[PDB]
């Protein structure tokens, strides 16, 4: 009994209509009740009921029914989500015409105009049909509630959602290989777009929301290193104002910023130190957020025996002085071995300024037997400004605002350029990115268009480990990986002079995995135990192995990149070659790949790009693939999220099957599991992983986690080749 | 916060 259209026009209710679509939606799924759902979302109608809203009752009401035992209401949910954004955007279930929708959207101006000079109609209606809009079907809630909350395109004031996730994937393909000759140009099309629509490979938010639309702006973070001087101080905060404007994690290189107290001039004028720049860096960083907190991300990086290291390990305590604290950025401690076993020998650490001790900041990050014997010279000249400290007080000092805050982060930078895909001599790793999973090199700008800089980007992508039936499809996964973000290199914008030229440069990507801990469980591996390591090992050596591959086909056709000769790559060195030889002991699945024919390959024909896998954390493409984050184990099988529209939960993926096989974060009973694998994993990767450590306070005496343990951890992530680590969680329920 | 540095010593970096 009456209801209201979309013009405003009364009919009388038939309910039939709406038990149809039900009926529609649940074909398929198992557990789920129409009349449960027709139940909860009757009762909540009313005389003259927008027609919308009884599709987000009902919407809400399978969506309410969400659980571990009956996990099909997610699909139920995501399908009544599709069809009310199908209408939504098309006024009718069915989708119109590739064509005719992009010329649509290009006069609306909400797609980019190349698209209609770059096809003709009838490649339009070839694309057409790869299309399999029936894909849209195989979404979760939470994944639908993804799409139409940041990746579909829409008119964020009037609310209008103008396309559907198939023609955001077929668009996404078809502007990355836009330039493609017309061979090969649609063949590369829809193999990418199969690749993507059934989740085996994940595109970053930028990626996916921009590309097709007439924006340029692709980049997710940004790698600025700051020289010490007024100039580059500036400059470099000229950087992130304008990196951050574009939505941009940033990652802030200030360790050579000289310390408090340091001459300037000669006598005229003392230093002042340096939280007075960081205090403006992070000013810079949340130039563009609402008031000065919502959103923009920065992790600084410093050297352990800066200076003013004391004063900087303690910058986000709460309790202290508003004047000796940067409570809004996380920062990345480097420490490299002389500094664990300065700890071990329970010896004395000594902190300089960078300014007064000649070589000693190269040397740390590019060679560690120069670093030691510059550091012991030093240590003794008296001349030399220092101070010494107790390495245990130190690596205590650290460990607690580690453990309190939770985003004190380690980088090993002994091993970042020993076991990287880079010369140290020429072009070292000296920081990570707001997550700690990049490791690229980078120069300091003199000015914000200095074209002598270099900034590093993050250009990434992933693969499903849950997708694939086995690692054999890596091969053609990971040409199509490579093949797309190499030309998104050429297809995006540089507002900085700097960022273009290491793009260009070096070419370098940062491709990792998604669904590890559901491949895991499929395979019916723990973490803890060591019982996935050899899997780990085969798993992760299929993935650097045909990666590698893919970028060295790419170099026989277009080329390696400009800057290929600063790899060791270059030089016949391979990820096999220089790993932490300790790794040997906990792992001895054998290398299945033909990695000589490919040194050669590499050595004769280059790579296109110098830098290939990155394992980075990752909520929303995760979310749209239903899949276990990165390569972390799930908190729970339901994970809640909240939302203007309701309760999200999301159930980890075959529940119904493997509940027993998963192993939840604080099942673990410690990190050292977890730690192996990170370590195997990084034997083949060429940049870095977000690893975490996790503790639970109710495993502890008195529930409190020893430091002695936080050392032990530390040490053994050192042990095992672990290159950098990311947050600590602690349990607190 | 207590921390043995014997038993740390023995470790192997
Ligand atoms: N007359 C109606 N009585 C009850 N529910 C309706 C009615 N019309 C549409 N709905 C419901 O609203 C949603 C569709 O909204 P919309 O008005 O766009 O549907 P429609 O397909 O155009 O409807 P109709 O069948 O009248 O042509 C579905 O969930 C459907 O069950």
């Amino acid at each position: 009994l009456l209801v209201t259209k979309r013009d405003g026009s009364t009919e009388r209710i038939n309910l039939d209509k709406i038990h149809r679509v039900l009926d529609w939606a649940a074909e398929g799924l198992h557990n789920v009740s129409i009349s449960q759902v027709e139940l909860r979302s009757h009762i909540q109608f009313y005389d003259g009921i927008k027609t919308s809203d009884i599709h987000e009752t009902i919407i809400k009401a399978a969506a309410d029914l969400i659980s571990r035992d009956a996990p099909d209401y997610q699909y139920l949910a995501a399908r009544l989500a599709i069809f009310h954004l199908r209408k939504k955007a098309y006024g009718q279930f069915e989708p119109p015409a590739l064509y005719d929708h992009v010329v649509k959207m290009v006069e609306m101006g909400k797609y980019d105009n190349h698209l209609l000079e770059d096809y003709t109609e009838e490649e339009f209606k070839q694309m057409d049909t790869f299309i399999d809009h029936d894909r849209d079907m195989t979404f979760s809630y939470a994944a639908v509630k993804q799409l139409e909350g940041k990746y579909l395109v829409q008119n964020r004031v009037t609310g209008e959602i103008y396309e559907s996730a198939q023609f955001l994937y077929i668009l996404v393909a078809a502007c990355l290989f836009s330039n493609y000759p017309r061979e090969t140009r649609l063949q590369y099309v829809k193999r990418f777009y199969d690749a993507v629509s059934t989740f085996k490979i994940s595109l970053p938010t930028p990626i996916m929301s921009g590309v097709r639309t007439p924006t340029r702006q692709f980049s997710s973070c940004v790698l600025i290193e700051c020289g010490d001087s007024l100039d580059s101080i500036n400059a470099t905060s000229s950087a992130i104002v304008k990196y951050v404007s574009q939505r941009a994690g940033i990652g802030i290189n200030a360790g050579r910023i000289r310390a408090l107290g340091s001459p300037i001039r000669g006598g005229e004028a003392f230093h002042t130190g340096c939280i007075p720049f960081y205090k403006h860096f992070q000013t810079a960083v949340k130039s563009c957020s609402q008031g000065g907190v919502r959103g923009g991300a920065a992790t600084l990086f410093y050297p352990m025996w800066h200076l003013e290291v004391e004063s900087l390990l303690v910058l986000k305590n709460n309790r202290g002085v508003e004047g000796n604290r940067v409570r809004h950025m996380d920062y990345g401690v480097q420490i490299n071995k002389l500094m664990y076993t300065r700890l071990l020998k329970g010896e004395d650490i000594t902190l300089f300024s960078p300014s007064d001790v000649p070589g000693l900041y190269d040397a740390f990050f590019a060679d560690q037997e120069e670093f030691e014997r510059l550091y012991t010279k030093y240590e003794k000249d008296d001349s030399i400004r220092k101070q010494r400290v107790k390495a245990v007080e130190l690596f205590s000092l650290m460990m607690q605002e580690r453990a309190s805050t939770g985003r004190i982060y380690i980088q090993n930078v002994d091993h970042c350029n020993t076991h990287s895909p880079f010369d140290p001599a020429i072009a070292p790793v000296r920081q990570s990115n707001l997550c700690l999973e990049i490791a690229l090199p980078t120069k300091p700008l003199n000015d914000v268009n200095d074209e002598n800089g270099e900034i590093a980007l993050c250009t990434l992508s992933a693969f499903n480990l849950g997708a694939i039936n086995n690692l054999d499809e890596l091969e053609e996964l990971a040409i199509l990986a490579v093949r797309a973000l190499d030309a998104l290199l050429d297809y995006q914008d540089y507002p900085i002079p700097a960022a273009k030229r290491g793009a260009m440069g070096r070419r370098t990507l940062g491709i990792g995995v998604i669904n590890f801990a559901y491949y895991l469980a499929k395979h019916g591996k723990r973490y803890s135990d060591g019982s996935a390591n050899n899997l780990t090992h085969k798993t992760f050596e299929a993935i650097q192995y045909y990666l590698l591959k893919a970028s060295n086909e790419l170099a026989k056709e277009q080329g390696a990149c400009p800057w290929f000769n600063e790899t060791t790559y270059a030089k016949g060195i391979l990820p096999i070659d220089t790993y932490k030889k300790d790794l040997d002991t906990i792992a001895n699945e054998p290398l299945h790949y033909d990695w000589e024919a490919l040194r050669e390959s590499i050595k004769t024909h280059g790579l296109r790009n110098s830098t290939l896998s990155a394992l980075m954390p990752s909520e929303t493409s995760s979310q749209i693939s239903n899949a276990t984050n990165g390569i972390e184990p799930p908190r729970g099988y339901v994970s809640i999220k909240a939302s203007k529209d309701g309760i999200l939960r999301q159930v980890v993926p075959d529940y119904e099957h493997l509940h027993d096989a998963y192993e939840l974060l604080w099942e673990m009973p410690g990190n050292d599991g977890y730690l192996q694998l990170v370590g195997i994993m990084q034997k083949f990767i060429d940049q870095s992983i977000s690893a975490n450590t996790n503790y639970d306070p109710s495993r502890f005496p008195s529930g409190k986690v020893p430091m002695q343990q936080l050392l032990k951890d530390l040490l053994t992530a050192y042990k095992f080749g672990v290159k950098t680590l990311y947050y600590q969680n602690t349990r607190d329920g | 916060s207590e921390v043995d540095t014997d038993d740390l010593s023995n470790f192997q970096l």
